[PDB]
């Protein structure tokens, strides 16, 4: 999980259904009620910012080489679909499927809508691809897909011959492995419980508030 | 050089924050929500809270007990209800800081204590040394770090095929400016001349793909013929 | 000199094409900045730089220097 | 949230720019690179193990 619902409660509409003597009793009240408008504030704002941290940490937008060259690789599963209207890729939208008033409560928009942030997990997965960790140093310094896969390898001390003999056999296991996160994320549901949990929790949230407006 | 940067380097850091304070933003915004909440306290004090009058002792006089304490009465629900609200935001709160304390501890002790190979926690790029300064309720980390500048585009290759036996280079990777093919360290250009030092050997040709022929010179031959 | 968004009802800013760095957040991709003469303008955020890496299957950027940066971190 | 966004943070930081040596940080096994994927209020990660 990343962020939540950004909403916002008014102070005196859910308190008191405009009613101007109900407000008046609600001013000998004090302050109470303005800091908790401003207490959702903070969450609110801080939210637009737990995305700026997950996902804005590449300074440029790379994409992808128009021809999927990659060494045997196959990343047409992961890298993001043209055709589809929003800018997702085939995998993405897995997700965006298995996941799914009036008293003053206001649902704020988030910041970076769902298509901006389609384009940062495909400048975070374009770089990945074409620089390896480079582009987080410094410059994005391209180098071929089956080099740099060799020196992942080497990195936790399998010499590099063991990559460039066994590139094939490597290409499929990691084609296929992809092929089973497919299935395994368009079949079960028990996978996406976290975010799922995130979503009840909130929504089960408010209709408490709403139901305890009822109560005498 | 390195210390002509470095020394450079450090002077900018006086400059941007001898004129612009946005950088200590976080720490400046501990104390206004904290000073700010005790505002709020105090302010709730001169609040009716539903009784004739905010000033206690003015309860105290202008009635007698018997009546007023009913008033006391409503007095106290709204300033206990005020204190609960409060504390209740501290410790939340202070929870904030204190995960922020425990993330300064673990910066400190691997950015500073030493060098840290995890990427992007110590400063953008690759990091040397870290300095600690303290600062009003916080402390302010110098993130030295290395960053690549220049680039070069070159050709590159897998492996090389001396006499059908593939070579792969013990550390760097092989780059040829067009004519002639080298062995450079991974993240700086040192361009040095193909040895069996630089490269261990394995397997044969066929299985390597992008392979490239070219000659590896063995240190020990001229000196044998010499 | 009205402009609809998806934020709600916003007065008194001018609409451009052009992006910019995210100044002031309205939300929902727009964001708000004062320039030239000098006025509000409402835009839709740029999320950076475009860069194409030049990618292929032979060719490798190596640096030729360094800078040493001194950065800061306040917690 | 907080606490998991930042350890997102943390994650797409060490795991996804970055080769990291940290067991058991980026999925069971040795690692050797990560994805990024986008979600509903969430990131999901590949870690190609
Ligand atoms: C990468 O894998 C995808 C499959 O996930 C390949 O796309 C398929 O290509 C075949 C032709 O060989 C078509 O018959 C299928 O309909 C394609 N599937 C989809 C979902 O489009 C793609 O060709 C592979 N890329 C490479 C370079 O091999
Ligand atoms: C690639 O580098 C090699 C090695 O420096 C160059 O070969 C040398 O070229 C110089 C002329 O600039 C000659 O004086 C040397 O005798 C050459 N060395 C050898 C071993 O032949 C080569 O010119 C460079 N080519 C390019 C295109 O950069
Ligand atoms: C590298 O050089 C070898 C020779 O040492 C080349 O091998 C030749 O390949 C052709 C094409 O199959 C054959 O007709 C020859 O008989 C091979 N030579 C020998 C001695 O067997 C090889 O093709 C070269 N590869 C590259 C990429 O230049
Ligand atoms: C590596 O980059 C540094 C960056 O400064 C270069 O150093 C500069 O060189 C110029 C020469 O034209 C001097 O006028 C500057 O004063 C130098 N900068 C500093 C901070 O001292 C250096 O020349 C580069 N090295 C190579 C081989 O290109
Ligand atoms: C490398 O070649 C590409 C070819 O498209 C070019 O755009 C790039 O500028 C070159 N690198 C440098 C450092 O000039
Ligand atoms: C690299 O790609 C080119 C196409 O531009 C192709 O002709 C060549 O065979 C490829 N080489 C390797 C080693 O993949
Ligand atoms: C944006 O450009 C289009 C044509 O490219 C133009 O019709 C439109 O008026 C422009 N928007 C503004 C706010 O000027």
């Amino acid at each position: 999980p990343v962020s939540m619902t950004k909403t916002s409660v008014d102070c005196t509409m859910y308190i008191c259904g405009d009613s101007t003597e109900c407000s008046n009793l609600l001013l000998q009240y004090g302050s109470f009620c303005t800091q908790l408008n401003r207490a959702l504030t903070g969450i609110a704002v801080e939210q637009d910012k737990n995305t700026q941290e997950v996902f804005a940490q590449v300074k440029q937008i790379y994409k992808t080489p128009p021809i999927k060259d990659f060494g045997g690789f196959n990343f047409s599963q992961i890298l993001p679909d043209p055709s589809k209207p929003s800018k997702r890729s085939f995998i993405e939208d897995l997700l965006f499927n298995k996941v799914t008033k009036f008293n003053g409560l206001t649902v704020l928009p988030p910041l970076l809508t769902d298509e901006m942030i389609a384009q940062y997990t495909s400048a975070l997965l374009a770089g990945t691809i074409t620089s390896g960790w480079t582009f987080g140093a410094g410059a994005a310094l391209q180098i071929p897909f089956a080099m740099q896969m060799a020196y992942r390898f080497n990195g936790i001390g399998v010499t590099q011959n063991v990559l460039y003999e066994n590139q094939k056999l490597i290409a499929n296991q990691f084609n296929s492995a992809i092929g089973k996160i497919q299935d395994s994320l368009s079949s079960t549901a028990s996978a996406l419980g976290k975010l799922q949990d995130v979503v009840n929790q909130n929504a089960q949230a408010l209709n408490t508030l709403v139901k305890q407006l009822s109560s005498n | 050089l390195i210390a002509n940067q470095f020394n450079s380097a450090i002077g900018k850091i006086q400059d941007s924050l001898s004129s612009t304070a946005s950088a200590l933003g976080k720490l400046q915004d501990v104390v206004n929500q904290n000073a700010q909440a005790l505002n709020t306290l105090v302010k709730q004090l001169s609040s009716n809270f539903g009784a004739i009058s905010s000033v206690l002792n003015d309860i105290l006089s202008r009635l007698d007990p018997p009546e007023a304490e009913v008033q006391i009465d409503r007095l106290i629900t709204g300033r206990l209800q005020s204190l609960q609200t409060y504390v209740t935001q501290q410790l939340i709160r202070a929870a904030e800081i204190r995960a922020s304390a425990n993330l300064a501890a673990t910066k400190m002790s691997e950015c500073v204590l030493g060098q840290s190979k995890r990427v992007d926690f110590c400063g953008k790029g690759y990091h040397l040394m870290s300095f600690p300064q303290s600062a009003p309720h916080g402390v302010v980390f110098l993130h030295v770090t290395y960053v690549p500048a220049q680039e070069k585009n070159f050709t590159t290759a897998p492996a090389i095929c001396h006499d059908g036996k593939a070579h792969f280079p013990r550390e760097g990777v092989f780059v040829s400016n067009g004519t002639h093919w080298f062995v450079t360290q991974r993240n700086f250009y040192e361009p040095q001349i193909i040895t069996t030092d630089n490269t261990f050997v394995s397997g044969n040709c066929d299985v390597v793909i992008g392979i490239v022929n070219n000659t590896v010179y063995d240190p020990l031959q001229p000196e044998l013929d010499s | 000199n009205v402009f609809q968004t998806r934020a709600g009802c916003l007065i008194g800013a001018e609409h451009v094409n052009n992006s910019y760095e995210c100044d002031i957040p309205i939300g929902a991709g727009i964001c708000a900045s004062y320039q030239t003469s000098q006025s509000i303008i409402a835009y839709t955020m740029s999320l950076g730089a475009e860069n194409s890496v030049a990618y292929s299957n032979n060719s490798i950027a190596i640096p030729t220097n360094f800078t040493i940066s001194v950065t800061t971190e306040i917690l």
